[PDB]
Parts: structure tokens; sequence; C-alpha cells
């Protein structure tokens, strides 16, 4: 059936949003700023209320770098 | 680092 009628349909996207942040995070530490923002961007669309962790994430980025994001959103 | 990834897993 369509995506979100299916048990393992919100498993896959919680695994999803945890893979995207580790390798999002990851990224960022070794300076590739945009490729990690990428990752970030996709962790946060599939995220149904994102505003702490859009919070966070304007407290501890770079602000050039929140800025990527915000392009990327 | 990359546990700076728990930081944002613990937003929500």
């Amino acid at each position: 059936g369509p995506l979100g009628s299916d048990l393992k349909d919100a498993e896959a996207v919680q695994k999803f949003f945890l893979e995207e942040i580790q390798l999002g995070e990851e990224l960022l530490a070794q300076g590739d700023y945009e490729k990690g923002v990428d990752h970030l961007t996709n962790a946060i669309a599939v995220c149904g209320q994102p505003q702490q962790l859009l919070q966070v994430l304007q407290q501890t980025l770079p602000p050039p770098v929140f800025q990527m994001l915000l392009t990327k959103l | 680092g990359p546990r700076l990834s728990r930081l944002l897993s613990s937003a929500g």
C-alpha cells in the first residue's frame, strides 16, 4: 500500500533520520559543509516537528553554514 | 565530531 500504511515504514524513517544526522555531522567534522548540510536537510525533511532540531542547528553551526542550510531547506 | 549527532537526536 501507500507509504506510511505499513509498520515497517516508521522504522525505516527513524533509521533514515539517524543515518542522515550521523552522516551529516561526520561530513561537517571533516570540513565538507555542503554535503554535510545536504544530509542534515534530509533529516529535517522527514521530521514532522523540526523546531528544536533547527534551533540547535542554528545555535551550533557556523553562520555561513547555517545560511547554506536554509538555502537547502 | 560524529557524536554531535546525539545532540541532534535529543531534539526530536
